[PDB]
Formats: structure tokens, C-alpha cells, sequence
């Protein structure tokens, strides 16, 4: 028959042409495509479609998916589309049209007796976030990050020890082994970074062979040209990534000297703006180079009225904390000069605010600069794709794990986050790890239904014992995998190997490959791109803040 | 009564006693500040610092461990250096020695 | 409500401050945990009201005086830190030498 | 150059000659020695010493320590000294001078790329405590004890069952096996005690062969001469310890009869003062014998104004709870007649107050009796060594586990507790188990730094899954170890065997080997040593109390 | 000598002829028998009976029990008797007279050195409850159920997913495997139900072979005659049970059509009254058939003043929620026409109120209808046996697990619940799983005794790691067991196989085998048995409610 | 604050007593948990004030009367026990038959 567009949106979620506001921001997304056949949408419930002989077929488990997310509005780097998502063996099987081929047309995701259903109509589904700047100061950070929508955590540490408070380093084989073992207990994918500050290659090779997927060079252990060169040489031979927190003191040289030591080799620069560490006051100029993958830590995102005040006492400090570079950073993100966002957990960063802050920056940039040159249509679709890429696919590419996670594409691990539009980026409706729900809001356990108060995040079956091990990944270096580290340490979780860390360059960062001709005035700290001044205004009030949090 | 209070006996501590020292006038010719730590091989500091690098070979700053000396752009000052001990083998820094001496 | 772990953690701080608040009201000289809890909760409410970080860093040093706490307490608390959701997001407030 | 002593103490902690007040007590310790070379202290941080080529060397993991605690003020039975502590393979490697031999002098603890750092300047470091009187009434006791600074728990039980409420006994092979399996889940070292009350040797041998490291003889199961003799005979042949709670009722005989049954064989007498159980009213006379290792449970420590009142209703009672023996007990501890302190968890004892109460007794004794005859200098160093030995090395010696734990000596398990002086004995800054931080105070998980409120104790990586198993020990009897009990029960934690339980005597108790000629008046209950009356006054206010606790 | 009956009851609990009020209800039980020999009762404590040579003998572990519950008042389907309960190897060894045969007479439960003791004098002991209608929406449900006295949970789900919110189905091999693995982490016995709605037998056989012990047919997946027939055919060949939630919409036919599809084959009908789902408005007529095992979900038990109001908004609804059938249901339970009670956890049912509500119905029925025709004596013994059977032995028989659990009989798993009479059915004193206490009320962890406030339920040793695995059972289908599913998934818990699901019929339900000639008026919804109207009055106030709960 | 597990556990007791306190204020007859919570919290504050164990054992029997609680409640509570930090450390207070 016929149905009005409003009633349709209420029943199956929005379709082509409809717009949706992201939380309480000024960002609006427009459905670009819908993979359904109007009248053949699958809906679950009493008297609904997914029932024997109807939307559910007669196929054996091998010929149908284990889980189907129905009528989902996908927001990913490649598109904002309406479709059904099929999950099989813990991985993304297909994005298409679900149902039973016996009676329905265009079915690409077969639903059978072995299929569970998650009703996603009216919800936005995204890939799980990836935070590559974790300080393993405490294990509680994993739950905090998972609840925020982050499913992969890369970093280093051994607990609340001085070395870890300051740097993302898991020093040596013993601590590396202990932390790989502890990782089986956490509900997120994990990869470790070792201490890269040494001028003897073998001391680095040992760490890589022990299990680290990268080496952190931090100024607290000495970010000298000699150490930098040594770490990059080993990284080049073992296919692992190097993360850098440069010499803020300009002790061994200036930024140009560090860049010279790097010598065109691939490297991930942490908090490239500088407040979180780096050559004072021009480490930000690194985003102009093709071999530099630049990220920001979150406390400076976005520039607000209280920013400078808190940062100064949080931290010579006046040379590290600069209003000029802090304001420019937001714009550089908007232009695609900075490609990643991360936390820097409990070491000048907030572990549960990587996603939230990325969207606040997008909001503030839309409000101040308007539409991007790339925008098409009367929506913010391109800006949304540019920003979601900063905490999903780009971090995955930078660390060589994009073959496993980072986006909603077939064959990748099914790490998905379901969001109600009113709470997008703030409080997820469901967080799925490897095909199982791992954490979600849950009401009264004794209630007649799952919705009565109090509703708060509680661990689900995907976070329990052996089910957890089967739904999470521990990333290892190719050398560790070959040496049988997993068998030796008796690791219980699924294992994944990193690869392609040396070949990624700025041009590979999705929607964020700009290499601006940027300069920083040594005296005034003013940032200029092509001679023009880059700056912005501090926000007095931000979305995704006081309307959602109890404290 | 102050919980966990110290009762430090008055006086001073002599640092790095019995070791060769030397004074060097250093000038920052760069446009950005430079800060040097107590144990950094002085001869391999940031190139913008102008001084007799040959005299500073095998030396570090004769200041309490963990502290540093800052040089604002254009700043000129005389510092006291104390010789490295142990095996007197230098590895790291700018990669100029990478061995004994 | 969909309370995250951090929101629930702050409920603990709030409740600890309720304990201290009633004790100060009785005329007792507060101890170490009571003092930290009381000043911390004051700051969180300050942020809810929309006060700036700069203002709270100052106001926080006037919640309790040396005569309202037990001996040695002021020296046990060189500073107090707490984060809360300000109108412009989460911010850290550090109150140096809060008790004098 | 030169530096003033105050600025030096502020930067690296106190040195030789400086004094430090322990918490809010009247006890002061004086640094006896400092193992550093002034000017060569290692400090971690931006622009500090522990950096590549400087305080950190080029050695491979095998030639450097995994962890270094810098500038620690060690308080142990052997000395109160300032030094760096090296930890390797989960054990104490060396107490000396840390750094890089390439540029620094007198380095005994090499720091390399594989080395993590814990900054201990301004902190007091001690061995983890050992509580040998645990009633396994509930598993929550382990966290409570760990947070207080106790890392090894010896006792018996099966949970909240009548037998366990009253006695420290894990009855039989089945319950022993179940509890050894449950032990892998707890973050403390554990050894179990079986039910020793039987007159048939084989029923005891079975329990020892099943895994217990000792046998508890408790009056509730019948502390008769026959049972006592049987347990000691088996203990003598299997090298395990016997703990005794004698016949309070004087049913089978008086104290002299029990002593006669013991027949000079080694035995650990629980709550030797009597309030917690034992021949009324003279069980306290046992501390005069060479084969008796006497301990106190904590509710009677120290004697205060509310003590008698609470004890009476907590508990014929008037014959067990005696003001005379309760007051004398504090003095006997001060003289070294009583050698251990313990809790008697949830059965007339407080699991989180073993350490705290030991120091309160020391404080009260200093206040009442002044300096000990052994004191040298204007400090309380000897009294501090005498008391710390009561809950560390002495309990370890008494139960045959001193080869593994009990003190800060090379080769022993790295169970260490870091304390800020203002909170010494009350609230630890960090509790390390087997080389990894297991629990510590932790602030807001989402904060930009780890210090914002609320700060409360939270489990760290050393308390998680497989990392935990690698950092804790399950103690077994030599027979159980040989029988393959660990393999049969599939125990995951590291295993240690007890030995030397039969050969320890009162003379072996560190700083607490006094064998006084003590008597108790049958009518008045007055305690006299060499005819002189031993007594003390009850405290109205104690340190380490209302200034630190919320409730 | 002689002792008065009151003093005797105070010391050893009530004996033959004494009556006890169950909580604050009007139900009174009378001790029917006492298995002791007056003067030879075993009591534990200082100077008591269970001591070496006295109540405790010299036998080796193999010749004595591991645990004895002394002076217990057993309330089970077979009797209300006073006796000692012996537990050995995690199973019920004997119900009789405990002690030492060397000096005592009539000893059937030998107490030796290897025996732990739980003092049950003055307490009521029952078997653990069995809830066969679990929606695995969240893992927290297990603790909630365990605390209420339920030790076995049968149901289906994958977490908070739409399919599970609505149905008790774990769809397919992948989710089944994941949930069997997650089950090792929960402290209750668990059996899973698969999705039975398919018309292709092989899709069902795969699920059974994967591990499910039953198949749920739910209308949301299509409860059609074809699907029903298919599930029953597979159930008949694989010896598993089928649970049904029929076609409420009368879409494929009426109740008589569904009954015709069933064709006399054994089936468990969920919420047979109808409010929770089923042919509107006469699904209740199913309780008249010999092959139907009927159960009720708990929100409709018992009929109270607020019932209809809440149900209507909790939920065409007016055809599902009927005052007529809701009132009749209570009476049908009282007559034994309905044989089981269950929750329907978080899907129109309260997981922690299965037991509590069963007793409230019994109370309300006694108050309204008086004594049952079967009652003998001036007590409510028969009504108590009829009702306790609804959540213990009957659910066990219905699902083929009665050989392992369901009652206090020798050889069965020792899943026991100890209750203080004042809190019977509301808050247990101790919950024992497989011979170990798994959860119990516990006071201040740091207290001198286990009783100081705050007292709240906390996990015990039986709920920890490997001890837990040894004390819980994962039920598998005979096919899964044979296929080596446990070895393949590396399940750690004890495994049990279900059997005898096809041969149980209404006549086998203990004390609840009535097959009434019941009719439902299509227009008025009135329920009549033999033409007489069945109805009851709604309660304004119920026992086991506001007197016990904080909220 | 460095709150230990026991301190946090007591926060639960305090909060339960806040619930009871408001209900008694409304004029309701308290139930079992509310009664235990209210009397228990009273004792803890008593210890914070520095009252002796002996005094609290007596005062605790006068917080609630038989007419302020539901039927059967007094008989469900033969005694109430709680520990708190007195000036002289942790002590156990046992109030026998608190409600009459
Ligand atoms: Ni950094
Ligand atoms: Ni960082
Ligand atoms: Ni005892
Ligand atoms: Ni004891
Ligand atoms: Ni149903
Ligand atoms: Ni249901």
C-alpha cells in the first residue's frame, strides 16, 4: 500500500533524505542511501516479520548469520546509510538486506533458526572506537573506555608507577609478559607499547620479540636523536609502530633536529599541538610532513573558556601551554591536518571522553567556520565522516591493525556500538565486542522488565570469563607470534598480528591527509598556514555536557 | 604535632666530591629556550648553545641530580661542569661518541 | 539515567561529603577524609552552578579554616583536586593549600 | 656543588641523621645509613636522571632489573636505611645504588630499557605483613588485609560455617582441596591449617598430604592432652607447624598439664594472653618456655578505656577477660616476651588492624615506659625494629616460610609496601605483590590525572587473572608438593613449600626472644615477672585513629 | 535427666509436635518426626559435643562426612522432619543421626577430623530452588536468584538483545557455545534452551547437538502448528524438553488447534494462565491434559489490588490481561492443577521473587479457602509440601534433571538453603552450592565478629574461580555430551546430562497432578471447573513484603 | 581520602539510615531494615562524638520504641551490633533488645 514518511520513520527509522540531529549539537546527518525494499523490512516481535517461514528461513546455521542488527542507520567513514547488518563467527558478514529468500526479494543476509536479533530501527550504529594513547595506570580504565564506545586500547604501563604515570611504556620482557597475561581479563582489544628510549638495538628487539606492537619514545626517558634513530631502525625491521613525545626542553636540539633524526621514516606523533609534550613551541609543525601521522590528546579539545586556567595548574609551563596553538589545533582538525584523536589516559587526558570531545570540536567548528569545502547537500555528512575517521579507521591504520578492526566492513571483527540519536557520542545503548554484547545500560535486575530505574552500565555476557576471551583480541608483533609467546604465556584470548606499520603515510589517513605549509612564530607562538593566521574562539558552553551527566 | 613530619638536621651536603670540574661560558644563539638536565653529556647539547665543546667532552652539569639549567634566547652564562665517572663510556645523545671517553 | 562508572564514583564522593557536613554542623573538628570530602563536594556543585575554574580555585580555600579541623589536618592536605562537568565540559579544579 | 639539608630532604627524602615522625604517634626514626653517592641519586622525570645514556644504560634485560624503587627509606628488622631497591623476576635483587655504570660510580642496581620506576623519595618502604591467624569466614578479608599492608595470610576455614566462625580449621581433604583451588583467586600469599584435634595420626597425615602447612588445635574440637600429643607427633614427622588454642575450661587439666603434653616440642600459641582463648587465667605463662612461639590477637592491643566493656559482651566470661592480663600483655610485647601479632579475623580480631594496632602499642609503651634498654641514640629505632618484626619476619619463621617472604632481603619475594610518613601503618601508598602493584589508592578513572577525588583503594594489574597467579604463592606441605597436589588440583599460582617449622624456638624470634620468669596469681590474676608486678594504664585516646578514618 | 520442651526447643530447635510459623504468614508447620536420640544430639562449641573422642570419632576421611548440618528442620516434598544432614563429595550422603559410633548410639552420619559443621538448630533447611523460565538478559540475574534461594537456572538468551528480551532462546551453535562458556562464571547450575521455531528438523538437531537441553517455541518467532510439530519430533528423538509460549493472536488457529498439533506429546507450557502469553483467552485449559506440564510466571502471583493496573501498562492487551483468569490461577495452584512456579526474568517476571511469591499464594489461599482436603492434623503441612514442590522437584522432573537436583535425597547434589524461621522464603541465612557456601549475609569485614552492621549478601568461597567450577553443574543434552562439546569448548565446571524429558506426564508432578475438567467462557472469560466458578479475591496487603525490604 | 573497603562499606550503612530517617520523619512505622540502619548509624555518630562504649550500649536502647516500628519488628532484632572508630580506636558496640 502507501505509508506517510513520518509514520515510516517512526516504525523503521529514517530513510533516504531524512535528517537526524546528532545529540544536542548543531550537526545534522542525512541518510544517503537505504538498502531495503520498501514493504520488505524485517522487524522482530509478536506478529512481526522474523518468524518461521516468513522473515526467518529453513537454512542450517552454516547458511545464515548468528546475529542481525535490523534497520540500522550506519555512520562510518565510507557512508551514512540505512541497512541491515549481518554478523557471523564474530565478524561482519554483510551490510545489506536481511530476511528469508524463500518469500522475500533481494535478501543478502539470510535469517534462520540460528539467528539472534538486535532491533536497530531508530538507532545509529558505528564501529567501536580505538584509543592509541593509553597509560595503563589502572585496569578500571578499560570499563570506562568501553562504556564510552571505545573497544580497542593501545598503550603501555604497569600500573600506578612513576614511569607509567608519565609515559605509555611497558618496560621489558617481564612486565610485557605480565601485562599480556593481565590483558585476558579486560573486555577490550589490547596492544602494548614498550620503552623505545635506548641507543642499543638489541634492548628494543627483545621487547618486540616479547610481544609489544610498538615502541614509545618519551622525553622522560630521553627523547634524543640517538634514541629516536635507534627505535626507528628496529621499527623498520620488525614492522611495528613508533609513537613520539619529543624533547620539550629543546635540550638535544630543536624540532628541526628531531625531524632530521626521524629521517623520513614513519612515525606517530603524540599530542602534536604540544600542551601534552613536545618541542616548545613548534612541535605542531610536524603535521606538514608526509611520514608523520599526527594525533591530539583530548584535554585541549575543544578550546573553551576554562581551558588555559586548568591546564596551567595541571601541568616553563607558559612555554608548553599556549593559547595560540590550542586555538589553532581545533581548526587543523577541521581541515584534516591532524588525523587522530586519543585520550592520554590519566596523564593529561580523559579516557572516557575521546569520542565526546571529537564531536564537540566538530560542533564548534561548524558553528564558527560553516560548511567544509567538501560538503555537498544541506547536511554535515562530510564533516561527520572526517571526524569519525579520527577515532576509528585512522588509529587502526597508524598502528597496523586495520585488517581486524576500525570500521564496519566485511571480514572485520564485529566491534559495534549502537546509539540512540539523542545520546549519540555520549551514552551508548549497546556495546558489542566480537559479536556479543559486552556492556550496556541495565535497569533493576529484579524488575519485571529491563527498563525500570536505576539504569546504569553493567557488564554483560561478552565480558565474562571464556566468552570474553573468545570475543577480544590481543595484538602481538609478528616476531612474538612466531616465537610462540601466546603458547608460552598461555594466553587465552584470540590473537592478532600487526602489519603494515612502516608503509602508512599521511596520504593514507582517511579524510585527514592535509599537509599544510604551517609555521609557528617563535616569539608570539602564532600559527600560520600559507601566511594566513589560524585561530578560533573559546566556547563558553558546549553540547554533550551538562544535559547528560549527573556530576 | 604534624603527622609524618621530618626533623632534618641543619647543614649542607657537598655534591660530587673528589671529581674534576671546569667552568664554561655558554651562550644561547637560538630563538627558542633551551633547558639542560644534570646528567646530559654537555658536549652534545643543542647546537644553538655556543661554547667550547672540546672542553665539555665527558662532562655534565655540576648541579644537584635531577635539576636543570635554562638558557633563554640570547642568554649568556657561566656554568660549572663535573666529569662523568663509571666506565666513562658515552652512548646516546646526539650520537657523537658512542663509546669510551 | 544511564549512569557511567565515573558518575557512580562521584556519588560516593557526594555521600562522603554528606557525612562530613552533618559532623561540621554538630560542631566537630573535621578529620582528614571528612575535610577532603567536604571541600571536594563544594567544588562539584560550584561547577554545576556554572562558576569558572578560576573562581572555584579561590573559593575552595575558604570552605574550612584551621580552627574547624583536627590538628595536623591542614598539613596533610597540600591541595585538593576534583573534576566536574562545567558548562564547557569536564575541567580539573586544583585548590592549593585549601585550609589555613 | 653544595645543597642545604632541608632542600635535599625535600628532593630526595631524608638522609643520615634526619628524623621522621611515624604518622601521628610519638615514635621517631632516624636514618642510620644512606647507600647513595651525593650528586648521583637517580630521579625520574622530564630532564631528570633516568634517561638513555644517563641514569639508564644500554644493557639487555638479563643484565638489569625490571623495577627500581628510587630513594627509599627502608624500615626493616635489620636497619632503617636510605637506598634504592632493585627487583628482578619478582624477587628482591639488591638494596644499593641504582643507575648506569657507564657514567655513574658505585652502581649496584643497573637500570636499562627493561626497567620500570617507582619514585620512593620521601616514602618509607617495608616488607608486606604476615597474618598467621586467619579465619577464612569470607573472601573479602583478603582485600581488607591487602589494603592494610598484609600480603601473606595463613589460617583455616571453609566460609561462614560454625566450625570456621570459631576455629582456624579447614577440615579434611575435600575442603582443603576446594580452598586451595579458591586461593588462586585471592591477591595474597596463602597457606592453610587443618583440624588437628584427633587421637588417630592417620587422620592428620591425610590432611597434611592434602595440602595444609599446619594443624590447628582448638578447644571447640577438644584441646585434650591426647589430641595435642597426636598433632605434635605428626608435625614432628611431616615438618609442619601446630597452632594452639588451649583448654580454657581446665577440663582435661590445667596449663601445666597442657605444657606437659606438649613435652618440649615446638608450638605456636595463639592469643597467649588468654582473652581470645586458653587456660583461665594463666595461659600467659607459656611465654617463659623455649619451645613456645607466642602471639597476640589484636582486639586487646593496646589496653584502652573501652576495652573491657566491649570484650565482655563480645565474648565464665569474667575468668577469660581479665584487666590484669590485658594490661600486662602490652608490656610483655615491649619487652620482647611476646613475639608476634595477628588478627584472629572476625573471631575476636580485626583483619585490617594488625599493623595499625602493633604501632599503637609501641606508641603507648614509649609514652609510658620511655626508651628501651637497647635503644641507642635519641630516636626510637630499636623499638621500631622490635615491633615491625612481630608482623613480618617472626610470623614467617614460626610457620616455615621465611625463605620466601617476611623481610626485605635478596632472593625473597618482592612483597613490598610503600608508605607516606604521615600515613605510616594506616593507609599505604602502594602495595606490591611479587613485583607488580596489586592494590593502591586511585582517583577519578576519567580524570586528566590519577589524583582527583574520590580517591579510594582499587585493584590493580597484579590482582588480575593470570598476572595475579604469577605474583602470588600458595604454600604447601612437603608431602603435598611431592604427591603432585598442585598438578592434580590444577592450581595456577606459584607454589612454595614450608620447611623448618620444627626447629624454630623462642631464641630465633628476631628482637623478641625474652623468656621471662613470669607468674600469674590464681586469685587476683596479677602478672609478675621476677616477682615485680607488670601492668600499664589504659589509653583514652590513640594515634592512627580518628584523624584518618571516615567512620 | 529431664528438660522442659521450651528449653529444649531453644537449645536444639523444635521437635515432634511443635509448630513453627513460616515468616509473617498464617502458614504453620508441625514437626512430623525427629531422627535423634534424646540426650545424644550433636552440638558444636566450647565444651560441647563435637570434640575428639566424644561426638567426633577417629575415622579417616573416607569413613566420615565432609560436612554435617546439625539439628536441621527439613521442609521438603516428602516430609517436615528434624534430623542431621550429612554431605560427602558435594552430595547428600544421609539424613539421620550424626556423631561418633564409639560412644554414641544410632549414629548414621559419622563425624571425624575431616568434618566441617554448620549449626542448623532453630533453622529450616530446604533444597535449592529451580527456575526454568530464565531470560538471559544480563548475568546479574544469577546473583539475584542465588540470594533468593534459587540454585538452578534454566532458560535462554544472549544478553540484552531484542530476541532475548522477548524469548528464552539462545539461537544457534555459536551463541550456544558462547553461553555455555560464559556459564562457568556463574554460581548457579545452568541449562540452556535453543530456538525451537523452525520447520526444518536439522536446524533443531544442530542446536541440541551444540548443547541445549531444550527448545523454546515462542510466538515472536512463530508458534505455528508446523513449527510446534517439528520441535516435538526432534525432542522425541533427542530426549530434550520443549517449552511453549503459544499463539496469542489465534493467527494459525485456536488453542484446540495448538493442542492438536502437540498430539499428546510431552510439553512444558509457560505461563499457562495467559497474561505472560498464549492463546487469548483460553490457554489455561491446557492444564486438563495428561501430557502438559503447566507452570505460572510470577507477576500474577498472587492476585492483589494493584495487579491489573500495573499489568496493563507493563504489557489487544485487554484480551491478554484478564482479571478472571488471574484470580482463578491462584486457586488452580492451590488445587494442584498448576504444577510449577517460575519467574520469566525481566520479561514479565521477577527473578528474585519466585520463592517469595509461591508462599504468598499459599498464604492467601489458606486465608480464603481454609484447609486442603488432604490436610491431616492442625497444621498446614500438606499445603506446604504441595507448594514447595512447585519450585524444587517438579521443575527438575519437567526438565530431566531430577537425578541431580530438586530435593534433599541421598545422592543428589548438595544445593541447600538454610533459613531462619522469621525470614523463611525472604532472606536466607546460608546458600550452599555443591557442598560449599556460595553466598550468605555478611557483616563488617573488619569487625571482631561476622555480625556487626552493615550486613548484606556477599559472595563466598563457593562462588570463586575453580572452587565454583567444582560446585556447579552445566547441563548438556545427551548428544552434546557424546560429541565432546565440553572438551571442545574447554568447559571447566562439572557436567550433567538431562534424561527422561519425554516420559514425564502430569501424573508425575509431585502433589500437583490434578487434571481438572476446566472451561473458559469465550465472552466473559470466566473459568469453571466441573461447571463451578473458580475465583478469588485480590489482596490489599501481603506477608513477606514491607516488613523485610528497604525499598 | 584514601577510603579503605570498610570505610566505603559504612557509607552504605549511613545511606540506608538516611532512608529510614526520612521515613520516621513522615510518621511511618519503620520496618526491619530501616530500624537496624537507624539505630546503627546513631551509634557510629556517637563514637565520632567520643562517647564511651558503655554509654552507647544504653543510649542505643532509646532511639526507637515499639510504637514507632511495625508489628513483629522488635522480636526480629534481639540485638544490634556495630563498630566505629572511637578516640581509642575501633570498638564493638552491642545494644541488647534495642526496641521496647
Ligand atoms: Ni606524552
Ligand atoms: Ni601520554
Ligand atoms: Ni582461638
Ligand atoms: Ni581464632
Ligand atoms: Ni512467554
Ligand atoms: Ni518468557
Amino acid at each position: 500500500s502507501n505509508i506517510s514518511r513520518q509514520a515510516y520513520a517512526d516504525m523503521f527509522g529514517p530513510t533516504v533524505g531524512d535528517k537526524v540531529r546528532l545529540a544536542d549539537t548543531e550537526l545534522w546527518i542525512e541518510v544517503e542511501d537505504d538498502l531495503t525494499t520498501y514493504g520488505e523490512e524485517v522487524k522482530f516481535g509478536g506478529g512481526k516479520v522474523i518468524r518461521d517461514g516468513m522473515g526467518q528461513g529453513q537454512m542450517l546455521a552454516a547458511d545464515c548469520v548468528d546475529l542481525v542488527l535490523t534497520n540500522a542507520l550506519i555512520v562510518d567513514h565510507w557512508g551514512i546509510v540505512k541497512a541491515d547488518i549481518g554478523v557471523k563467527d564474530g565478524r561482519i558478514f554483510a551490510i545489506g538486506k536481511a530476511g528469508n529468500p524463500d518469500i522475500q526479494p533481494n535478501v543478502t543476509i539470510p535469517i534462520g533458526a540460528a539467528t539472534e536479533v538486535i532491533a536497530a530501527e531508530g538507532k545509529i550504529v558505528t564501529a567501536g572506537g580505538i584509543d592509541t594513547h593509553i597509560h595503563w595506570i589502572c585496569p578500571q580504565q578499560a570499563e570506562e573506555a568501553l562504556v564510552s564506545g571505545v573497544t580497542t586500547m593501545v598503550g603501555g604501563g604497569t600500573g600506578p608507577a612513576a614511569g607509567t604515570h608519565a609515559t605509555t611504556c611497558t618496560p621489558g620482557p617481564w612486565y610485557i609478559s605480565r601485562m599480556l597475561q593481565a590483558a585476558d581479563s579486560l573486555p577490550v582489544n589490547i596492544g602494548l607499547l614498550g620503552k623505545g628510549n635506548v641507543s642499543q638495538p638489541d634492548a628494543l628487539r627483545e621487547q618486540v620479540a616479547a610481544g609489544v606492537i610498538g615502541l614509545k619514545i618519551h622525553e622522560d626517558w630521553g627523547a634524543t636523536p640517538a634514541a629516536i634513530d635507534c627505535a626507528l631502525t628496529v621499527a623498520d625491521e620488525m614492522d611495528i609502530q613508533v609513537a613520539l613525545h619529543s624533547d620539550t626542553l629543546n635540550e638535544s636540539g630543536f624540532v628541526e633536529d628531531t625531524l632530521a633524526a626521524i629521517g623520513g621514516r614513519t612515525i606517530h606523533t603524540f599530542h602534536t599541538e604540544g600542551a601534552g609534550g613536545g618541542h616548545a613551541p613548534d612541535i605542531i609543525t610536524a603535521c606538514a610532513h608526509p611520514n608523520i601521522l599526527p594525533s591530539s590528546t583530548n584535554p585541549t579539545l575543544p578550546y573553551t573558556l576554562n581551558t588555559i586556567d586548568e591546564h596551567l595548574d595541571m601541568l616553563f609551563a607558559e612555554s608548553r601551554i599556549r593559547r595560540e596553538t590550542i586555538a589553532a589545533e581545533d581548526v587543523l582538525h577541521d581541515l584534516g591536518a591532524f588525523s587522530l584523536t586519543s585520550s592520554d589516559s590519566q596523564a593529561m587526558g580523559r579516557v572516557g571522553e575521546v569520542i565526546l570531545r571529537t564531536w564537540q570540536v566538530a560542533h564548534r567548528m561548524k558553528v564558527q567556520r560553516g560548511a567544509l569545502a567538501e560538503e555537498t547537500g544541506d547536511n554535515d555528512n562530510f564533516r561527520v565522516k572526517r571526524y569519525i575517521a579520527k577515532y576509528t579507521i585512522n588509529p587502526a591504520l597508524t598502528h597496523g591493525i586495520a585488517h581486524e578492526v576500525g570500521s564496519i566492513e566485511v571480514g572485520k571483527l564485529a566491534d559495534l556500538v549502537v546509539w540512540s540519536p539523542a545520546f549519540f557520542g555520549v551514552k551508548p545503548a549497546t556495546v558489542i565486542k566480537g559479536g556479543m554484547i559486552a556492556i550496556a545500560p541495565m535497569g533493576d535486575i529484579n524488575a519485571s522488565i529491563p527498563t525500570p530505574q536505576p539504569v546504569h552500565y553493567r557488564p554483560m555476557f561478552g565480558a565474562l570469563g571464556s566468552a570474553r576471551h573468545h570475543c577480544r583480541l590481543t595484538f602481538l608483533s609478528q616476531a612474538a607470534a612466531a616465537n610462540g609467546v601466546a603458547e608460552r604465556l598461555n594466553l587465552r584470548s584470540a590473537i592478532a598480528v600487526v602489519k603494515g606499520c612502516r608503509t602508512v603515510q599521511k596520504a593514507d589517513m582517511v579524510h585527514n591527509s592535509l599537509q599544510p605549509n604551517i609555521t609557528v612564530d617563535a616569539q608570539t607562538y602564532e600559527v600560520r598556514v600559507d601566511g594566513e593566521l589560524i585561530t578560533s574562539e573559546p566556547a563558553d558552553v558546549l553540547p554533550m555536557a551538562q544535559r547528560y551527566f549527573l556530576f | 604535632m604534624i603527622p609524618g613530619e621530618y626533623h632534618v638536621k641543619p647543614g649542607q651536603i657537598a655534591l660530587n666530591t673528589g671529581r674534576a670540574t671546569c667552568r664554561v661560558v655558554v651562550e644561547n644563539h637560538g630563538d627558542r629556550p633551551i633547558q639542560v638536565g644534570s646528567h646530559y653529556h654537555f658536549a652534545e647539547v643543542n647546537p644553538a648553545l655556543k661554547f667550547d665543546r672540546q672542553q665539555a667532552a665527558g662532562y655534565r652539569l655540576n648541579i644537584p641530580a635531577g635539576t636543570a639549567v635554562r638558557f633563554e634566547p640570547g642568554q649568556k652564562r657561566e656554568v660549572e661542569l663535573v666529569a662523568f665517572a663509571g666506565h666513562r663510556a658515552v652512548f646516546g645523545f646526539r650520537g657523537e661518541v658512542m663509546g669510551p671517553l | 539515567m544511564e549512569l557511567t562508572p565515573r558518575e557512580k564514583d562521584k556519588l560516593l564522593l557526594f555521600t562522603a561529603a554528606l557525612v562530613a557536613e552533618r559532623r561540621l554542623a554538630r560542631g566537630l573538628k573535621l578529620n582528614y577524609p571528612e575535610s577532603v570530602a567536604l571541600i571536594s563536594a563544594f567544588i562539584m556543585e560550584g561547577a554545576r552552578d556554572g562558576k569558572s575554574v578560576a573562581s572555584l580555585m579561590e573559593e575552595g580555600r575558604h570552605v574550612l579554616t584551621r580552627e574547624q579541623v583536627m590538628e595536623g589536618v591542614p598539613e596533610m592536605i597540600p591541595d585538593i583536586q576534583v573534576e566536574a562537568t562545567f558548562p564547557d565540559g569536564s575541567k580539573l579544579v586544583t585548590v592549593h593549600n585549601p585550609i589555613i
